RNA sequence: UUGACCUCAAAUCAGGUAGGAGUACCCGCUGAACUUAAGCAUAUCAAUAAGCGGAGGAAAAGAAACCAACCGGGAUUGCCUUAGUAACGGCGAGUGAAGCGGCAAAAGCUCAAAUUUGAAAUCUGGUACCUUCGGUGCCCGAGUUGUAAUUUGGAGAGGG
RNA sequence: GUUCUUUGUAAAGUGCCUUCGAAGAGUCGAGUUGUUUGGGAAUGCAGCUCUAAGUGGGUGGUAAAUUCCAUCUAAAGCUAA
RNA sequence: GAUGGGGAAGCUCCGUUUCAAAGGCCUGAUUUUAUGCAGGCCACCAUCGAAAGGGAAUCCGGUUAAGAUUCCGGAACCUGG
């Protein structure tokens, strides 16, 4: 599958946050919430 | 002069006004379905309606086609009544001339029109003749004397209703008559 | 600029608030080729700010000029 | 032809526009076995800009400058160096 | 290859009823001529008139002003689009009295009136003059165009609807 | 050989213009069936939903080619009434609005048709209270020029 | 506040005379087709034909006729709540 | 599948083979570097549509945690100037 940009970027993102939960924000004096929540899994829901 | 073109276009048929409106028919048909402005054809009972004079210059023509009413689809179908059932013979509660005023518009409504006139009569269409007044423009709203035209709403509403042909075909009666509705009215 | 604002306000020539822009710039630059552990940046950011300061006062002293 | 009115300003610019030394474990090899500076870059590389960036910035020379669409949005190039710039040697900035 | 679009006009503009109507033909038949190159006479005088024997330069203005009887040898133009405008003069010029005068060039009784176009032109002023207009010309000129719209219907051709300038100069109530 | 008149174009050549959007509610066009009729065509549903094209702060309407008996009243708009009544209707099922009355808000007006053929209009330039493409001037230069002013419910008189 | 006052040939209000100026056409109305209305031989709308008038037309909630009478000016416009 | 246009209340439909100015370009050209002209081809009826069709030009060796007919070594051929 030699891709094209449009679709490059795109995959790339899919990398880019495909990043479990920051750990900073855990404890932003605030509230912040826990688990990335949106969270792709190249194996469960799937790209475009 | 005015008057005399007035009451002398007023007698149709009839030597002059036949072996003319043939000549003209003859030409004109050919020329593009609208084909814009030349310097107003019949300028006699043209100022009745505001004349020429705007905005500077801009009164365009076109050729409507005549007839009754193209019930799309094929069918019916749809049950049929209280046709429904009907087709091939609806007639048009448009105004034949009016559809002329509206596309004349689109054609370019860089100007507002004022009003619309006839002119001939094929079996194959109706030769009417739209007038205009660029409000986006100059004296128009400079020298205006009648900048009416040029106000906000007042303008593309050539097809709003709020025309003339569309006033008439619908309510500008009074009494005698359920024509300013809307209304529906009632409850 | 890196204040003021108050300061790159007046009035070295579009040839002169020139390399103090380039000069901020070279820095942001090696500023960056720190790249090294932390990182705060901490300057980065202000460098950076300070970068458009002088970018957004650049392009107004230029353009009151075509407002003549 | 003609006018009366235009554009604005000539903003800007446009140029820069070299990223930020892009770096690491193999790249720094690359910069020493090989001696060809591992820079990156902005998407958009003006392609032989690049040449005209490094050439100019770190100013020393290049000779080829094949350069990979990196997996992130990293437009990371691949510059070498004529018998001038010794990578090491111009790696005074990095 | 559009010119004939016009071309093509005039075509039919002669082959149907190759006369048709009033001095509708007038303006056509007895137009081709009219009103002779002895016309040049009157658009001489009336070229340096504007010094010799003022002007004139009014369309609705010499109509009204052959109804106000005051006019001169005015001079009706071949050319018209719609030639409706200048159709009128054709009748109210004996219909009152003034001498008619189907003269040439449109454009050139927009040359005698130091404007554009234009409409139909004539007079009222001399005394020099006076005579070698109103004499030569006046007689040869109100013979023909007059004598003229005589018959002239046919020759052709109509005159049509005088129950027009019936309608009209009656109207006035 | 040399000017224009005229329909027709072509210009990145100058300068504006629209085109999309969009809850409600306004101007239009275009148009169902489901439904009730205990059936079903008539018809009801409904000038309703859907589809399309146009606005606005509202919109639309409005100085009558009205209502009216005598009595008279006097542009629209809205409300309360008029009225579930005049009518319309397999006169079935159901439709069903008006107009001297009380309210609410209050405004009235300009063209075409008439003459002395325009001294009225666009611009673009110089300068101008207005500080660069710009609120309006003046003078001037090309261009426009059946489109400068009284007169339009009532007549003001229109002319003398 | 108006240090101005370019004008005052700038404009308004009697009885006297001039079928006084004369006012919107493929329109008005009609035949017919559809459509719509509470509209009913009684709505408007729009097609296709036909096509006026000028002491003219429109209307007057049954079609004709003939008298009368009553009442507004249509087929070009703007306009606050 | 836009445009010359034509249908449709209209979203839009229809037409690339039967409808100004053409479409531009070209060498020479009025030329000291604009731009007519001498002459020619002239609706070319826009453009999109192939990672198996059409189709300029590279190969051997070496290299890595993971690439490679590219990186690098050597040796090449094509295209435009």
């Amino acid at each position: 599958a030699q891709k094209s940009f449009r679709i490059k970027q795109k995959m790339a993102k899919a990398k880019k946050q495909n990043r479990p939960l920051p750990q900073w924000i855990r404890l932003r004096t605030n509230n912040t919430i826990r688990y990335n929540a949106k969270r792709r899994n190249w194996r469960r829901t799937k790209m475009n | 002069a005015y008057k005399y073109l007035e009451e002398l276009q007023r007698k149709k048929q009839s030597d002059v006004l036949r072996f003319l409106q043939r000549v003209r028919v003859w030409e004109y048909r050919q020329k593009n379905v609208i084909h814009r402005a030349a310097r107003p054809t019949r300028p006699d009972k043209a100022r009745r309606l505001g004349y020429k004079a705007k905005q500077g210059f801009v009164i365009y023509r076109v050729r409507v086609r005549r007839g009754n009413r193209k019930r799309p689809v094929p069918k019916g179908a749809t049950y049929g009544k209280p046709t429904n059932q009907g087709v091939n013979e609806l007639k048009y509660q448009r105004s034949l001339r009016a559809t002329a005023e509206e596309r004349v518009g689109r054609r370019a409504a860089n100007l507002r029109v004022l009003n619309s006139y006839w002119v001939n009569q094929d079996s194959t269409y109706k030769y009417f003749e739209v007038i205009l007044v660029d409000p986006q423009h100059k004296a128009i709203r400079r020298d205006a004397r009648y900048n009416w035209i040029c106000d906000p709403v007042h303008k593309h509403r050539e097809a709003r209703g709020l025309t003339a042909t569309g006033k008439k075909s619908r309510g500008i009666n009074k009494g005698h008559k359920f024509n300013n509705t809307k209304a529906g009215r009632r409850k | 600029m890196a204040g003021v604002k108050a300061y790159e306000l007046r009035t070295k020539s579009k040839e002169q608030l020139a390399s103090q822009l380039v000069d901020l710039k070279k820095e942001l630059a090696e500023l960056k080729v720190q790249k090294l552990s932390r990182p705060s940046l901490p300057k980065i950011k202000t460098v950076r700010k300070s970068i458009a300061c002088v970018l957004t006062v650049i392009n107004e002293q230029q353009r009151e000029a075509v407002r003549q | 032809y003609a006018s009366k009115a235009v554009p604005h300003y000539n903003r800007l610019d446009s140029y820069k526009v070299i990223e930020q030394p892009i770096t690491s474990e193999t790249a720094m090899k690359k910069v020493e076995d090989g001696n060809i500076l591992v820079f990156q870059v902005s998407m958009k590389a003006n392609k032989y800009q690049i040449k005209k960036a490094v050439k100019e910035l770190y100013e020393v020379d290049v000779l080829k400058v094949n350069t990979l669409v990196r997996p992130n949005g990293t437009k990371k190039a691949y510059v070498r160096l004529t018998a001038d710039y010794d990578a090491l040697d111009i790696a005074n900035r990095i | 290859f559009q010119y004939t679009l016009d071309r093509n006009t005039a075509a039919e503009t002669f082959k149907l009823f190759n006369k048709y109507r009033p001095e509708t033909a007038a303006e056509k038949k007895e137009r081709l001529t009219k009103e002779a190159a002895a016309v040049a006479e009157g658009k001489s005088k009336q070229d340096a008139s504007p010094k010799p024997y003022a002007v004139k330069y009014g369309l609705n203005h010499v109509v009204a002003l052959i109804e106000n009887k005051k006019a001169k040898l005015v001079l009706i133009a071949n050319d018209v689009d719609p030639i409706e405008l200048v159709v009128f003069l054709p009748a109210l010029c004996k219909k009152m009295g003034v001498p008619y005068a189907i003269v040439k060039g449109k454009a050139r009784l927009g040359t005698l009136v130091n404007q554009k176009t234009s409409a139909v032109a004539a007079l009222t002023e001399v005394r020099a003059e006076d005579e070698a207009a109103l004499a030569k010309l006046v007689s040869t000129i109100d013979a023909n165009f007059a004598d003229k719209y005589d018959e002239v219907k046919k020759h052709w051709g109509g005159g049509i609807l005088g129950n027009k300038a019936q309608a009209k100069m009656d109207k006035r109530a």
